[PDB]
């Protein structure tokens, strides 16, 4: 097992210069996502309300079957390349697709 | 696709909405969600499979 | 008078952390909670006697207000208004010492709000789970009625291949609820157009707005589907001929076009300038629907034709936009300083805080902030809202002895 | 029983005998199998992580 | 009967507010 | 698997769609029905069938 | 090069197309799909040649 | 964006803080 851990290793460290190359590649990708996307990843519970402003109060969520006064809510979305680390995390699970 | 009293993203209306569809298929994500809506566009699991 | 001298005299603000308005909101619980204010907003907590007239509880010591669920209570607009309608306040107190029969006497604001002044608690609708508020003072009958002049409506609506699924359910509830803000003195007829303009229902011209007829209408739009190309030309065609007859009895005013359409590359330039030349016409014209089609066409006819263009991507947009055509249509009104200002009963309705059966006299109310100091007046066309006072049914039959 | 019908899967496997008979199949399935059996320390390490 | 007066069609109205 | 994504939480003698997109049954290990309701006989199955 | 230039036309004249849900069609269209004999002429022209 | 719990279909996407799953949200 201490040799198969050896052979990883060495495969990593064969890697490690494309490892490199790819963080950097990401980080300028992500920097770009950043400029474009940073604080605009942020939504009201109503599809209406396009500020914080107006973001306050009730509203009427048609979606359970009866009608009812939920609370207004700006909130921000998962993955919102909001920062680099968090531009970094949205675009590796672009890449892993999910 | 509009059978669903809505549009999905993933449309083949437009042609960027069906390079954006195809494209999606071919990442591999989604792609059943798409077949479904796909079967049920064309009928259903009875005629459209 | 008094709600146009004192909102003449109003400045405008943005903050109201420094100087709190205090009011006594409607849906307020009667637990003593010292933590449901506002930033902007101290909330009054009244003492609640029980009175004969009403059969409620009643404090006569101030007004109460009403802000739909649907609208923030601490904006800008709202708080100014909480504002400016203290002097409100004030009249109704002096309006019920001198006749001590009146019943709801109540400011209906263009903003939402609404402020009656003996001051009772909402209906059944505070905090009551299964019992939603949506209680808005801009369709209540006695504000439709005094806010513009009798129409003459004719909504066309376009039920062509584009529109099926989302936008056809939202195009279908958005005509009923257009239909459910005409009275009985408006004209309506419902078309709709798919290369070939056609009515939707058995009604061949403008029928009366009245229960029966807008429930055919209602059903005519509900049962219908939607199929083939659009064509501009033939449903405004077949809309200034509708408007055109007069072998009918209508009401000879207001006459507009509602377009229930989605988005197109079509203008129709020339039939505007053949049917609608002297702009006798107005066209508000809806782009109902999620979706990106051109929206260029949809808002010029609007421009052309004195109208308006609204948005409604989602219901929950339905209920504020046909208020909105009203706010529009009441321009020709404003203009005419004091010959505007009539008095006028509405239909026999239920009152909303349980009276029974009751009339509302309504008298629109301007907004006059540039006035002989003329200034750039830029929204003095529209009404600041309209006030309304209650007859009690059963008032009037003690007088029929 | 919970391996009250588990009984199905033969009549099932009797298929592997058209695996067999596929001659380049059988060599390729061999060849990558025999591979991976020579290779445990492999599986332990990504069964261990 | 319809209601007598009513206002529309304004020379001193600004179209200019197509929203 | 055979027929078995068929049988849905349905409700009582209401003749409607189930509630929950999810197969059901009645023995002991499936997924059980709660809320008063019933694992009827048909209902096309998840991914619209 | 003619040849490649209205095969690159066509595929943007493709690419041009919008499909509408119930028969309704965009008003380019029409002009998109009176556009299609000039490049059944072209094609048919080479196939001769 | 639909809230939590809401009918929801996979392709619209529309399902803030969290996915479409079984028709969910
Ligand atoms: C009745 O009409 C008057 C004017 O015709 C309205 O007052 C004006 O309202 C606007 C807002 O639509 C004010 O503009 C705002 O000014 C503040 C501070 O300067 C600024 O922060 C905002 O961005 C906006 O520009 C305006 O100052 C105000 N007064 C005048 C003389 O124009 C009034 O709102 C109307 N009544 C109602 C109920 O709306
Ligand atoms: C290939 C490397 C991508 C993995 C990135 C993981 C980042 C995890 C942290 C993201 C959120 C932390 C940001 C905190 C900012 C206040
Ligand atoms: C550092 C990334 C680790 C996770 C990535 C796994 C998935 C990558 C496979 C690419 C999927 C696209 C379809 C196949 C074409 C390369
Ligand atoms: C030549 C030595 C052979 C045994 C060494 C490996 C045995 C353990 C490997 C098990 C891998 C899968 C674990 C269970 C899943
Ligand atoms: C020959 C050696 C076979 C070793 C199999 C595993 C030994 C126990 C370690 C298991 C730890 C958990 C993965
Ligand atoms: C508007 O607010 C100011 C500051 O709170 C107050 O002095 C004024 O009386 C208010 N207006 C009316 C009409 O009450
Ligand atoms: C009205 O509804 C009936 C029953 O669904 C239908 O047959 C008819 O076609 C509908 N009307 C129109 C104009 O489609
Ligand atoms: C109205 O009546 C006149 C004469 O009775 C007739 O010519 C006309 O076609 C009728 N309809 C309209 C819309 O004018
Ligand atoms: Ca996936
Ligand atoms: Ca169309």
């Amino acid at each position: 097992l201490k040799a198969v851990f050896d052979c990883v290793v060495n495969s990593l460290k064969n890697v490690l210069n494309i490892l490199i190359v790819y963080m950097l590649f990401m980080f300028i990708f992500a920097v770009i996502a950043v400029q474009l996307f940073k604080g605009k990843f942020f939504y009201c519970t109503d599809e209406s309300k396009e500020l914080e402003r107006d973001c306050r109060g009730q509203y009427l969520d048609y979606e359970k079957e009866e009608v009812e006064a939920q609370p207004r809510q700006w909130k921000k979305y998962d993955f919102h390349y909001d920062n680099v680390l968090w531009a970094l995390l949205t675009l590796f699970t672009v890449s892993t697709g999910e | 696709f509009n059978f669903q009293d809505e549009t999905p993203t993933t449309n083949f209306d437009t042609f960027p909405a069906a390079i954006l569809t195809v494209f999606q298929i071919l990442t591999g994500e989604d792609w059943n969600a798409v077949m479904y809506h796909g079967i049920e566009s064309q009928g259903g699991v009875s005629k459209g499979m | 008078l008094e709600a146009e001298k004192v909102q003449a005299a109003h400045q405008w603000r943005e903050d109201f952390a420094s100087n709190e308005v205090v009011y006594y909101n409607a849906k307020d619980d009667l637990d003593p909670e010292k933590n449901d204010s506002e930033p902007g907003s101290q909330r009054i907590k009244p003492v609640f006697i029980e009175d004969a007239n009403f059969g409620r509880q009643i404090s006569y010591q101030h007004a109460a207000v009403h802000i739909p669920t649907d609208i923030y209570e601490g904006s800008t607009i709202v708080l100014n208004e909480l504002n400016w309608t203290s002097a409100l306040d004030e009249v109704f107190k002096k309006n019920r010492e001198e006749d001590p029969s009146l019943l709801w006497q109540v400011f209906g604001s263009a903003t939402g709000l609404a402020r009656y002044y003996p001051a009772s608690p909402w209906v059944d609708n505070s905090r009551t789970p299964n019992k939603i508020d949506l209680y808005d003072v801009r369709r209540r009958p006695w504000y439709i009625q005094g806010a513009a002049s009798p129409k003459d409506m004719l909504i066309l609506v376009d039920v062509s291949g584009s529109v099926s699924g989302l936008t056809l359910k939202l195009i279908r509830t958005s005509v009923s609820e257009m239909l459910e803000t005409l009275s009985d003195d408006d004209f309506v007829n419902v078309a709709s157009f798919n290369s070939n303009a056609q009515d939707v229902s058995c009604f061949q011209h403008l029928v009366q707005a009245n229960v029966r007829n807008k429930k055919v209408l209602k059903d005519a739009v509900n049962n219908i589907t939607a199929k083939g190309i659009t064509d501009y030309k033939k449903g405004f065609s077949f809309a200034f001929e509708q408007l055109l007859n007069y072998n009918v009895s209508r009401a000879n005013c207001n006459k507009i076009i509602m377009l229930f359409t989605d988005g197109g590359e079509e203008r129709a330039q020339e039939i505007f300038n053949k049917y609608n030349k002297d702009k006798k016409v107005r066209v508000f014209t809806f782009s109902v629907g999620q979706h990106n089609y051109d929206r260029g066409p949809i808002q010029w006819m609007a421009c052309e034709n004195k109208g308006y263009y609204y948005e409604i991507p989602s219901i929950g947009a339905i209920r504020i936009n046909t208020q909105e055509y009203l706010d529009v249509l009441g321009r020709p009104m404003v203009l005419a300083g004091d010959k505007a200002k009539q008095v006028q009963w509405t239909n026999v309705y239920l009152d909303a805080l349980e009276l029974g059966l009751v009339i509302t006299g309504t008298l629109p109310v301007f907004n006059i902030t540039g006035q002989f100091e003329n200034k750039t007046n830029l929204k003095n066309q529209l009404i600041l809202g309209v006030m309304g006072v209650d007859v009690s049914l059963e008032d009037i039959k003690r007088l029929t002895p | 029983f919970i391996n009250l019908s588990f009984l199905r899967l033969f009549r099932a496997a009797r298929l592997i005998k058209l695996l067999r008979q596929g001659y380049t199949i059988r060599i390729l399935l061999w060849t990558f199998v025999q591979s991976f059996k020579a290779l445990p320390y492999v599986c332990l390490l990504i069964a261990m992580l | 009967k319809g209601p007598d007066v009513c206002f529309d069609n304004n020379v001193l109205e600004d179209y200019t507010d197509c929203g | 698997y055979m027929g078995k994504f068929h049988k849905a939480c349905f409700p009582n003698s209401t003749d409607a769609e189930p509630v929950g997109d999810f197969p059901c049954g009645k023995e002991a290990p499936a997924r059980l029905c709660e809320g008063d309701t019933e694992c009827r006989e048909y209902w096309p199955g998840p991914n619209f069938g | 090069y003619m040849i490649l230039a209205t095969i690159i036309a066509n595929c943007i004249v493709l690419a041009l197309e919008q499909h509408l849900p119930d028969g309704d069609k965009t008003p380019m269209s029409e002009r998109l799909d009176d556009t299609e004999p000039y490049f059944i002429g072209i094609f048919c022209f080479e196939a001769g040649i | 964006c639909k809230g939590k719990g809401a009918k929801c279909s996979r392709l619209m996407y529309d399902c803030c803080t969290g996915s479409c799953r079984s028709g969910k949200c």
